DNA sequence: ATCAATATCCACCTGCAGATTCTACCAAAAGTGTATTTGGAAACTGCTCCATCAAAAGGCATGTTCAGCTGAATTCAGCTGAACATGCCTTTTGATGGAGCAGTTTCCAAATACACTTTTGGTAGAATCTGCAGGTGGATATTGAT
DNA sequence: ATCAATATCCACCTGCAGATTCTACCAAAAGTGTATTTGGAAACTGCTCCATCAAAAGGCATGTTCAGCTGAATTCAGCTGAACATGCCTTTTGATGGAGCAGTTTCCAAATACACTTTTGGTAGAATCTGCAGGTGGATATTGAT
């Protein structure tokens, strides 16, 4: 059989993803997720497409943008892998907490 | 010559109702004239921009408040809107 | 003659804040409950306040708040400090709190 | 319905990231983050929306939630 | 006869003068003001165009994209400070793996 | 409904006549757009009202460009802007 | 007179000081150094704009307002000097 | 004769510094610093003695901040000693840099 | 190092359809001409408030020594998280078709601007109380050596 | 498990610098009478938005195997903290010249306010076209094994 080390797909991954522009959450659970957070805040809400793909676009770049300063949490520790705490860290120093 | 306004006047009068014992030093009456216009300045702001995104030429008292309901986090929200709301109401009963 | 803060119940200046509301170009028009609401939301911001910091200037056994107190009112409190989280309080020094990692094992 | 947010996903995420390995406690971590961000912008959004006195929240009601939360969003109005 | 050519611009001067008044910013705005603005952001324009044309061009593309525009942002040094704070829809990131993680 | 569509058009005809532009990158330049004018007309407001001036006039764009590009990018928004309103008064 | 390499008056105690009431136990060398690296790229921004508004205001000498409206454009807003 | 184990007086000066208000950069170095970026800046300029006093209050603020974040960052890759590579990152992730 | 056998990447050409670009006529700006209104440049000028100085004194900064203990560098194994082949289902299209509902007018009543003419509440600067800052020495912990 | 060696509580005292109060002004808030416009309040479309419905193709959940990364446990050169001895320079204090901030006027040049005239930018259908997406065929990168 054929198998590649752990360690190389993910690089390729990484390659590839960042090649990309594409969302990579599904679009409907996301789409589920949202009416379910806001309906929280007021009921029977209607949304225009135009604004789940907004909050989409917006809520996928600031995760990626989280995970780059998380990595670098990571790295700092002498790690590779990124754990709660690196996360945890990252809010912690950019205000978020 | 020249004078100039600030808000010691009824920082002064609210400690005097909440701690009438307390009294309060010049530098630390700065920071509260400081925070007064800092925290106007959010609100008349944010409350414009609602006014100009709905297309309306007037800020109303419904304006403040959703501004209020924005820019304050919660409880001290809830407290704000609800004072708010009094003064308002008491206002218009000439 | 009535003042408009006396009419609403504040201490905080209802006319002066509809003057600062027309002068600072926020809208074309100003409504006139507008800035008695706004006086409102002021005179209570100020009063919570006061009150947290007056209690830190009896904790520290003192009748005069100075900027200090003003500081560690906005710092435990949880709802002042995400209020007023990107704002500085001159000569108001830190809360204690060191880090336990550091402490004498 | 947050946990439909797959792992798949957010490994692709943390993949566009720069991200090599992942801890299997990351993903629980990562749905509670984007818990917290939906439900400050869209807590926001929807103020927007009943102000205007409607009942659908309009694109421009996002972008403006999120300009006050200092994420600008270009694209989609302003 | 308009103010846009008179300036020798592109972007519309009087509606940005017409913004200007309308915007609640002043009580009046100056003749000159719409004319300095509308130059400004004109010039701005352009600055990105060019940049991610010739992203467009670099990867062997006519017309430019989203993604076009984030390369030309991010990979110049000053635009990158004026809108750091900006997320370009449909965008990505910039190619980037940390040294540390690379084989051998 | 206004836009800033056909002057985006016409600059990228300046610079690049040979290529052209995708739907959603023109909306991301009309927001690029709209967002520098907030940043620098309120600045503007922000620098009359501190001076006590009632009018905001190029002298105020200007020193808001200024505190708001990063010059390099704020030399040459000044001269294109200086420029063009020589120009403008000349004729 | 001639004010030159004034970064250095940036005393190493008054740096172990700040890092103290920052809660910081232990400082490596390196650090004095790249302290005043921080310090004096957070006070020429500040300071640039400060005398921005100097300028624009037609006027020699920098306000303490001046100094508060450049803390303010930086996300630095300072209560006890503002008004 | 006496003396305290290396750690002791650096607990004794956070405890002392913490409970404090006073600034902890000298005036007139600050002062001279101030007037020289300033000087490199535009020429035969005066200060208010309040802006640099504001100058100087937002200053220690920032730095003292930054040491704050430091420490996580320094606590984080397990030691107690903040480095250089700590600034960095805090600086980094705060966005002052990248 | 390379020799080999996976699999991955990569151009070169490909043909169609979802979008782009270009045409073709209309309200809302925008430019124009005239008449008023006025914000702030210009010009003295009172006068804080800033730069600078002298002098003396003691608070701290500097540099040096010595060693405790931290950070780095190392070895090692258990175990977590990657790579996969597998198997099943939830996401994705794609119109379809009804309906809540965001957008438009049009009267006009209620609310706001506005122009003046009184009527104070606030502010600047005297005057007059009064915390608490910054010494002082006891009691109380807290350390660190034997 | 002790005592010295010091640091850190705290409480007490007391004149002075920084409050608090006591005052006449006067700028601005308030009262009143017209003039303007405001933004709901019903009346009606057209959008976009929900909502089923119904295949296929993906893309997720899940199990198994182990490569190798994370933590732990040691070891140790040496960096950085603690203590000193010295003497520099910051601080404090009080005085003086004068630059230049900021209160007044005065008065054009430049802005606002109408009122029509004129052009342009936006729409919504008509005439192109770049690039996705799919198809081989060839080097490329990766990982086994004498």
């Amino acid at each position: 059989p054929h198998r590649y080390r752990p360690g190389t797909v993910a690089l390729r991954e990484i390659r590839r993803y960042q090649k990309a522009t594409e969302l990579l959450i599904r679009k409907l659970p996301f789409q589920r997720l949202v009416r379910e957070i806001a309906q929280d805040f007021k009921t029977d809400l209607r949304f225009q497409s135009a604004a789940i793909g907004a909050l989409q676009e917006a809520s996928e770049a600031y995760l990626v943008g989280l995970f780059e300063d998380t990595n670098l949490c990571a790295i700092h520790a002498k790690r590779v892998t990124i754990m709660p705490k690196d996360i945890q860290l990252a809010r912690r120093i950019r205000g978020e907490r | 010559r020249g004078r100039k306004e600030s808000y010691s006047i009824y920082v002064y009068k609210v400690l005097k109702q909440v701690h009438p014992d307390t009294g309060i030093s010049s530098k630390a009456m700065g920071i509260m004239n400081s925070f007064v216009n800092d925290i106007f300045e959010r609100i008349a702001s944010e409350a414009s921009r609602l006014a100009h995104y709905n297309k309306r030429s007037t800020i109303t008292s419904r304006e403040v408040q959703t501004a209020v309901r924005l820019l304050l986090p919660g409880e001290l929200a809830k407290h704000a809107v609800s004072e708010g709301t009094k003064a308002v109401t008491k206002y218009t009963s000439s | 003659a009535k003042t408009r803060s006396s009419r609403a119940g504040l201490q905080f200046p209802v006319g002066r804040v509809h003057r600062l509301l027309r002068k600072g170009n926020y809208s074309e028009r100003v409504g006139a409950g507008a800035p008695v609401y706004l006086a409102a939301v002021l005179e209570y911001l100020t009063a919570e306040i006061l009150e947290l910091a007056g209690n830190a200037a009896r904790d520290n056994k003192k009748t005069r708040i100075i900027p200090r107190h003003l500081q560690l009112a906005i710092r435990n409190d949880e709802e002042l400090n995400k209020l007023l989280g990107r704002v500085t309080i001159a000569q108001g020094g830190v809360l204690p709190n060191i880090q336990a990692v550091l402490l004498p094992k | 319905n947050i946990q439909g947010i797959t792992k798949p996903a957010i490994r692709r995420l943390a993949r566009r990231g720069g991200v090599k390995r992942i801890s299997g406690l990351i993903y629980e971590e990562t749905r509670g983050v984007l818990k917290v961000f939906l439900e400050n912008v869209i807590r926001d959004a929807v103020t927007y929306t009943e102000h205007a006195k409607r009942k659908t929240v309009t694109a421009m009601d996002v972008v403006y939630a999120l300009k006050r939360q200092g994420r600008t969003l270009y694209g989609f109005g302003g």
